[PDB]
């Protein structure tokens, strides 16, 4: 299809630019190239419809332009707003949409941000499901990038670990989880358990234990 | 002026998908505006299934328009969309679409609507509470929903009468293939001993509605 660019990046106040490139018959040829903004976990937005033009909506931070085969979408004055990923269609023949790849835009100058973690031990109900699970919260924290690691007493554990990739929230900060799984004994059997999460060199460590 | 997708969210392989989306706020009756179907898939961008506008006027993605079927229903407001011989490719979130004008540019979306081609079976999750891990003056306290499947699962807290505070995790795919997230509520510590928490979840595939009340542990 078209192609653009992985990912993108600009400071605060700054501008940045991703292309959109097309076959003769695709943007060199017709006018038409529109461009969507999708934040996570949302319905893409228009933002762009013919090249130029912008709906009513739209800040004038986002413009558009055309050189031959290639498309740019030019965002100025960046805001902790407009990290998202950014789509781009054109016209193929009378009979076809095309979509780009799409970009990832990251604002590059923003504060660091230390994540809130919170450790649930496995509740009451869940332990004569014969099931245990050790469940840990990481929020509210940037740049959206963390480790968990686990700890049985003192030593670490790879076994039972699952971890979500980090993902954007409404706040503009990160949130991401990690669960362990358990059998009821294993839980019994130990102290403690532990749950460490490193973000930019340093490290949050919740503690459990079944004697709570 | 606003769009919904409606149909479900499991299809087994081999199987033909049948979705249906209602429009609110316009008549589907206009000079001119073709109404249409886009979907995104895990692993890539957008692809233009394709739109459709009366009297039979409609447009297919290649490769897909031998499968595809597009109907437009103007009386009821409703279009349906059907694809046959589906295939794990074809696991995506489909996106309800206006049309703007030949038209080149899609606005308003609609939510869109999560389908997962499988042979798995379908599976409601187990909710446990998960009691209140304190700030000074704000507790946290929430659900932990396990082991559902296919994808997703809505929570809201005390049947909607609760926004502030709430946020709810993005879900993790297992080992074993089963989903699993949680949602948790900041609340005033004061207010644990008299009032009671009830988070509500949703799961559209297995029909499942679960109201789980959050006790303090003693
Ligand atoms: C697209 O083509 C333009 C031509 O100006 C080029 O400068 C740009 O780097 C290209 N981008 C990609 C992703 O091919
Ligand atoms: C239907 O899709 C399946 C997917 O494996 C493929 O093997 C088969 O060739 C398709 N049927 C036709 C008639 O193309």
């Amino acid at each position: 299809a078209l192609t653009q660019p992985p990912s993108a990046s600009g400071s605060l106040g700054q501008s940045v630019t991703i292309s959109c490139n097309g076959t003769s018959s695709d943007i060199g040829g017709w006018n038409f190239v529109s461009w969507y903004q999708q934040f996570p976990g949302r319905a893409p937005r228009l933002i762009i419809f013919e090249v130029n033009k912008r709906p009513s909506g739209v800040p004038g931070r986002f413009s558009g332009s055309k050189s031959g085969n290639s498309a740019s979408l030019t965002v100025s004055g960046l805001q902790s707003d407009d990290e998202g990923q950014y789509f781009c269609s054109s016209l193929f023949g009378r009979w076809d949409v095309v979509f780009g790849g799409g970009t990832k835009l990251t604002v590059l100058g923003q504060p660091k941000a230390a994540p809130s973690v919170t450790l649930f031990p496995p509740s009451s109900e869940e332990l004569q499901a014969n099931k245990a699970t050790l469940v840990c919260l990481i929020s509210d924290f940037y740049p959206g990038a963390v480790t968990v690691a686990w700890k049985a007493d003192s030593s670490p554990v790879k076994a039972g670990v699952e971890t979500t990739t980090p993902s954007k929230q409404s706040n503009n900060k990160y949130a991401a989880s990690s669960y362990l799984s358990l059998t009821p004994e294993q839980w019994k059997s130990h102290r403690s358990y532990s749950c460490q999460v490193t973000h930019e060199g340093s490290t949050v460590e919740k503690t459990v234990a079944p004697t709570e | 002026v606003q769009l919904q997708e409606s149909g479900p969210g499991l299809v087994k392989p081999a199987e033909t998908l049948s979705l249906t989306c209602s429009v609110s706020g316009e008549s589907i009756n206009t000079g001119h505006y073709y109404w249409g179907w886009v979907r995104q898939v895990p692993g890539k961008g957008l692809e233009w299934i394709g739109h459709i506008h009366y009297t039979t006027a409609v447009l297919h993605n290649p490769s897909l328009k031998s499968r595809l079927t597009i109907k437009i229903y103007t009386l009821r407001n409703q279009i349906t969309l059907r694809l046959s011989n589906v295939t794990a490719a074809d696991t995506a979130v489909y996106h309800c679409v206006r049309s703007g004008g030949k038209p080149h540019w899609f606005s308003p979306w609609g939510p869109g609507i999560h389908v997962t081609v499988s042979s798995a079976s379908t599976k409601g999750p187990s909710v446990f509470p998960l009691a209140p891990s304190t700030s000074g003056g704000t507790a946290a306290l929430g659900c932990l929903v396990k082991d559902y499947f296919p994808e997703p699962v809505t929570v809201s807290w005390n049947s909607g009468a609760l926004t502030s505070g709430v946020h709810t995790f993005p879900a993790v795919l297992q080992s074993s293939g089963l989903y699993s997230l949680s949602s948790v509520v900041t609340v005033p510590s004061s207010s644990l001993g008299t009032q009671t928490y009830i988070c509500n979840v949703n799961h559209k595939p297995s029909n499942t509605k679960v109201d789980k009340r959050v006790e303090p542990k003693s």
